[PDB]
């Protein structure tokens, strides 16, 4: 791509916006880095976040398609699909809360995870009931943003990123699901599957040639992974999810989130 | 890569 220097809208997990000057030719970490200047946030703090490209819904909530790679142009991935629905967004991008620690101990690192803790409330991603959700809504005027992200923490499925509902063929073939990573493991909301990441022997992630549109072509994709069910007994999980590859890209953060703590 | 196998560095068959 020539390079031109052009502006661009990075939302945060809530929607809202932090507008950059960036290049045409600006890979991701110069975009990151953009925007942690305009937010403020400390260079010693940018790992602890990454961009994602979204598809956003009517109702404004965000299905994940892919982490930003090293090597991508924020601008030209989003722009090349030519939807004003895709969008680039900025969310906490390790899996151990412990590193909340670090996060939370910048003023602006810790407005970051409030946000997006907030609405991962809001959108369902953390599992409340009704009653809890209104107590939290309540809590959230009267107590700190850290008081509040404390109790937060202790949330079902705090930490995680839900996907679009899809399928699987666990338990049975076809069964509708919704699928959330987190905490080192897939969970499958069918009753309930946890499957751990350091049982998996490996994931697959396969896709039909594109179709005739139902001027967009359509692809069956699956993810599959290998599970220890037990001792010396592995069975293929099969997800079949528009998302398989952002699944996929979960699986493989966990695992190496997991070796670098290992080392 | 995006497609086919990916080996999984954290498997852990010790129960």
């Amino acid at each position: 791509v020539p390079t031109e220097e052009v502006s661009l809208e990075v939302l945060l997990s809530n929607g809202q916006k932090v507008l950059v000057n960036v290049l045409t030719s600006d890979q991701t970490e110069d975009v990151l880095e953009a925007v942690a200047a305009k937010l403020d946030l400390p260079d010693d703090l940018i790992g602890y976040f990454s961009l994602f490209l979204v598809r956003e819904k009517e109702d404004g909530a965000f299905s994940f398609v892919r982490k930003l790679q090293e090597f991508e142009l924020p601008y030209v991935s989003v722009t090349s699909l030519r939807s004003q629905e895709y969008k680039i967004v900025l969310r906490k991008s390790y899996w151990d809360s412990a590193y909340d620690d670090d996060v939370m101990e910048n003023r602006v690192g810790l407005n970051l995870l409030y946000a997006q803790t907030v609405s991962d409330i809001e959108r369902g991603w953390i599992l409340v009931t009704k009653e809890q959700h209104r107590q939290l809504k309540s809590l959230q005027e009267k107590v700190s943003k850290k008081e509040f992200l404390r109790l937060a923490q202790t949330l079902r499925h705090y930490g995680y990123l839900r996907f679009d509902a899809c399928v699987a063929d666990f338990p049975e073939k076809d069964c509708p699901v919704v699928v959330s990573a987190g905490n080192s493991e897939l969970s499958l909301q069918l009753r309930e599957g946890s499957f751990r990441v350091t049982r998996m022997r490996c994931w697959r992630v396969t896709s039909s040639v594109p179709l005739p549109s139902g001027g967009r072509g359509e692809v069956r994709l699956e993810l599959a992974f290998e599970y220890l069910m037990s001792k010396d007994r592995l069975q293929w999980v099969t997800i079949t999810s528009p998302q398989a590859i952002m699944m996929s890209i979960c699986l493989q953060s966990m695992v190496d989130e997991l070796m670098v703590k290992k080392s | 890569g995006t497609y086919g196998v990916f080996t999984n560095a954290a498997y852990d068959p010790t129960p």
